[PDB]
């Protein structure tokens, strides 16, 4: 019976958050993911001189 | 020459199957299984010592045809020695596999110490060492001698012949026929008695199909060894005790009997490997 | 090329040797997993032999070393950690035989036994069913018929037939009778033969394992 | 009381609120990106010392040393470049299901089926390693543990709770209690100010270390989940479940963003990790092999098949040069 008081207090706090439209939150994943593509050795194969393994 | 057709053919058949089966076995045993457990070590060494003893055969094939030893003193000593060597180190692996299996069934609690994959490595090495007690003395005493017809490989023993030529023949008899037949029989003998009283292997119609399969596999192993090894030993001893005038049939019988000896090395992959439960359980 | 790295490689070889030695030493102990319903007899069992999440119990008998883990104090999704224990030599399942009337309880214990026996991880592991409190079963069967717990049962309300019927009820819950064996025993207070029974079952299991390893199935 | 039905109002108010902010179809924003192509990686190492299944793994910040715990009772520290061993710690409880390895490089941690997280000291006088402390106080069993400093460690146990310890004191500073099932994994944000956890409720939550209150809850899985990992930007994470279905959530938009699945996969997932740039998502299955998903178009990009039993741990170095996978095979492979 106490959990009901606790649980409702939780859902109240979680329901008031400033969301943002997903297209805005999806471009940022796109921009970061390509502003680092150069220095990702798994994606672009590395010349054998600089490959420690 | 009908005889020359058969004698050349019989050895060729043995040699080709022996190299084919054995070299396949070493390939599979190391490519996939990679020698994890004690038994897989043993099968490899049997496969190895079978391959070597089979590769000596073709040099014996050409010797029959020409009646002359063309390969010179350089190769004669390295051929005969590797033939006597592989007889003992192939047999002793068979005796070690049997003594191992008997421990693992009739003394289950003490086998927790003897049977470790490190100890399997010691025994195999110690097995090749003890075989050299006959591999090396034949290396030094091997010689090439010119005869009335041509050169033939032969072992010139020592100053006395009546007292030392027979010693090798009698010694190889006891330590390569009597001891092997004895211990692979008793050790496999007592295994089957104990397997009767195992609660896992009795009580159902399907259970006894497993007990039937095991006692067939064990019995086959002893049967092949007896049949493929007895004739040559008895034929050697008899030829050492009486004249046996050289009839065309005597030449036919002798070479065939020798080929029967090498049949043991060809059948070993089918029995010890191609019938192993794990070998089927990976293909 | 390898100036003082040789010292590093030597250190590697030494600790590799120590690892191998410890593994060989620990591969000659026999591990037993002790399930059982809620305090059915599990506390009693560990007394007869020589003698926080789980608690081990190392003991020896006839030059054999047993470790025996019980997991009664581990309250969580059994599915999420039961797979740690595959490869134990045997399961010891402990059942109280005087619980057929108190609360039904036998039905729950049979449900647990069925769940454990046919798990995807214990498809081959042998189990030893121990049946405790046979003494109280004497003067509990006298008044309360076993039909209370087994309505489809027709037989004499005596100890001899009831015990055999219960053992038969438990012993046919394994759906794979051609691969795993179930050992059964009615516990006895004195006459320390319980450990003897465990010894016999474990020796048969070792025999089967060796036969598998040698390549004879 | 009427509360039990009033909570249903809020649970329905939220769903519509986050529905009003969904015009993306991220699969539609990202149709003009050239694909990654094909990824072929080859094992460059194989570390072979363990004698039983291995359950965890963790790289050092050096991206050279790694620690790996198996259930034979040994957690050893390898050396990726020259495949040596620099320590072999024998530990008291043979049942272990986790590892950590401090950012500084001084300590390791290791817990298991005995409810106790042990912190070992490596750089010490007298040579060998010694047990610096044994943290106790959980009731379920340790399932994951991570380091923040050389002084604070955060753990997640099987009794539906997480906690934040203090090492010298040896006591629970804070406790996060919101789940309703077991807690299976854990992941810290890059700035170590808030972490996420994934439970057997098919739900993940987002706490924060300073205060001690969960801020958001993400649902959408059909079954239990076993792995978590932050997107390196600190604004998204991906989870792995027993549906054979990874999926990517977003912290700011506050909902599911894409799902990864394929029809000829019915298996379970045991570990997840992102590459350094975040472009391609690793994931380890019980199929005995781990896939490589392109994290922006959801199509496969290759496989890594080298094990003979299910893979149970996976990790990517800090400088993004290698991946290391371990498995119940008892061996560890370093792909590249
Ligand atoms: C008691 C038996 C005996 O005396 N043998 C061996 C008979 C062949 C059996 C070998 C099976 N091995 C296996 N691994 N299965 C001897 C028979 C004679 N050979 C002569 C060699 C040779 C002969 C001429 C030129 C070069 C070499 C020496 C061995």
């Amino acid at each position: 019976i106490a959990q009901a008081r606790k649980l409702v207090e939780q859902l109240k706090m979680e329901a008031n958050i400033d969301r943002i439209k997903v297209s805005k939150a999806a471009a940022d994943l796109m921009a970061y993911c390509e502003a680092h593509a150069k220095e990702d050795p798994l994606l672009t194969p590395v010349p054998a001189s600089e490959n420690p393994f | 020459m009908v005889t020359a057709i058969t004698i050349m053919a019989l050895y060729s058949i043995v040699c080709v199957v022996g190299l084919f089966g054995n070299f396949l076995v070493m390939y599979v045993i190391v490519r996939y299984t990679k020698m994890k457990t004690a038994t897989n070590i043993y099968i490899f060494n049997l496969a190895l010592a079978d391959a070597l003893a089979t590769s000596t055969l073709p040099f014996q094939s050409v010797n029959y045809l020409m009646g002359t030893w063309p390969f010179g003193n350089i190769l004669c000593k390295i051929v005969i020695s590797i033939d006597y060597y592989n007889m003992f180190t192939s047999i002793f692996t068979l005796c070690t596999m049997s003594v191992d299996r008997y421990i693992a069934v009739c003394h289950p609690v003490k086998a927790l110490d003897f049977r470790t994959p490190r100890n399997a490595k010691i025994v195999n090495v110690c097995n090749w060492i003890l075989s050299s007690a006959i591999g090396l003395p034949v290396m030094f005493m091997a010689t090439t001698k010119y005869r009335q017809g041509s050169i033939d490989c032969t072992l010139t023993f020592s100053h006395p012949t009546w007292y030392w030529e027979n010693l090798l023949k009698i010694c190889v008899f006891i330590f390569a026929f009597i001891m092997p037949v004895l211990i692979i029989t008793v050790c496999y003998g007592l295994m089957i008695l104990r397997l009767k009283s195992v609660r896992m292997l009795s009580g159902s119609k399907e259970k006894d199909r497993n007990l039937r399969r095991i006692t067939r596999m064990v019995l086959v192993v002893v049967a092949v060894f007896i049949v493929c090894w007895t004739p040559i030993h008895i034929y050697v001893i008899i030829k050492a005790l009486i004249t046996i005038p050289e009839t065309t049939f005597q030449t036919v019988s002798w070479h065939f009997c020798i080929a029967l000896g090498y049949t043991n090395s060809c059948l070993n992959p089918v029995l010890y490997a191609f019938l192993d439960e794990n070998f089927k359980r990976c293909f | 090329l390898s100036a003082e790295d040789k010292a590093a490689v030597e250190r590697s070889k030494m600790i590799d040797r120590n690892l191998r030695e410890d593994g060989e030493k620990a591969a000659r102990e026999v591990k037993l997993l002790l399930l059982g319903a809620g305090e059915s007899g599990k506390s009693t069992i560990v007394k007869q032999m020589k003698i926080t999440g789980i608690v081990e119990t190392h003991f020896t008998f006839k030059d054999l070393h047993f470790k025996m883990f019980d997991v009664g104090g581990q309250r969580s999704e059994r599915k999420k950690w039961i797979h740690c224990f595959e490869g134990v030599t045997a399961i010891i399942f402990c059942v109280a035989l005087s619980d057929y009337d108190l609360v039904n309880r036998m039905h729950e214990s049979m449900k647990l036994f069925d769940s454990i026996c046919n798990n995807k991880w214990f498809t081959d592991t042998s189990i030893i069913l121990f049946l405790n409190k046979k003494d109280l079963f004497e003067e509990k069967i006298k008044k309360s018929p076993l039909t209370i717990c087994y309505p489809e049962y027709a037989g004499s309300n005596t100890y001899e037939e009831a015990a055999a019927y219960i053992q038969c009820q438990f012993e046919d819950l394994n759906k794979r009778k051609d691969t795993k064996e179930i050992y059964t025993h009615f516990t006895c207070a004195t006459d320390t033969k319980n450990v003897q029974f465990v010894f016999d079952a474990v020796t048969d299991v070792i025999i089967k394992n060796n036969l598998k390893d040698c390549g004879l199935f | 009381d009427q509360l039990r039905q009033e909570a249903e109002q809020l649970k329905n108010q939220i769903r519509d609120a986050r529905k009003a902010c969904a015009d993306a179809t991220l699969s539609q924003i990202t149709n003009n990106i050239d694909p990654v192509g094909r990824i072929q990686m080859r094992t460059r190492r194989t570390l072979r010392g363990h004698l039983a299944k291995i359950y965890a793994m963790h790289w050092g910040t050096d991206s050279r040393l790694l620690v790996s715990a198996s259930q034979d009772g040994k957690l050893i520290i390898w050396d990726s470049y020259t495949t040596n061993k620099v320590h072999a710690i024998p530990l008291r409880s043979s049942w272990v299901m986790t590892c950590a390895y401090a950012p500084s490089g001084n300590y390791v941690a290791c817990g298991g089926l005995d409810n106790i997280c042990s912190i070992y000291n490596l750089k010490t006088r007298e040579g060998n390693v010694r047990v610096s402390r044994e943290l106790a106080g959980h009731t379920g069993y340790l399932s994951c543990c991570r380091f923040l400093d050389d002084n604070q460690i955060v753990t997640s146990s099987g009794d539906t709770t997480c906690a934040l310890w203090d090492i010298e004191t040896g006591q629970q500073t804070t406790t996060f209690t919101g789940h309703t099932g077991d807690v299976m994994s854990l992941s810290l944000a890059p700035d170590t100010r808030l972490f996420v956890s994934g439970a057997c409720d098919a739900s993940a939550k987002l706490w924060d270390v300073r205060e001690g209150m969960c801020r958001q809850t993400f649902t959408g899985h059909e079954s239990d989940i076993n792995a978590i990992c932050f997107f390196p930007n600190g604004n998204a994470f991906a989870t792995g479940s027993d549906d054979a279905t990874c999926r990517l959530f977003d912290l700011r938009a506050d909902q599911e963003l894409m799902t990864y699945s394929h029809d000829n996969i019915i298996c379970g997932i045991t570990s997840v990790s992102f590459s350094k740039s975040g472009r391609l998502l690793l994931a380890g299955y019980d199929d005995f092999n781990c896939n490589v998903w392109d994290a922006l178009k959801a199509d496969r990009a290759g496989v890594l098949a080298g094990h003979d039993n299910r893979v149970s741990c996976l990790g990517v170095t800090d400088d993004g040069m290698a991946v290391a996978t371990g498995s119940w095979d008892s061996f560890l492979k370093i792909w590249n």
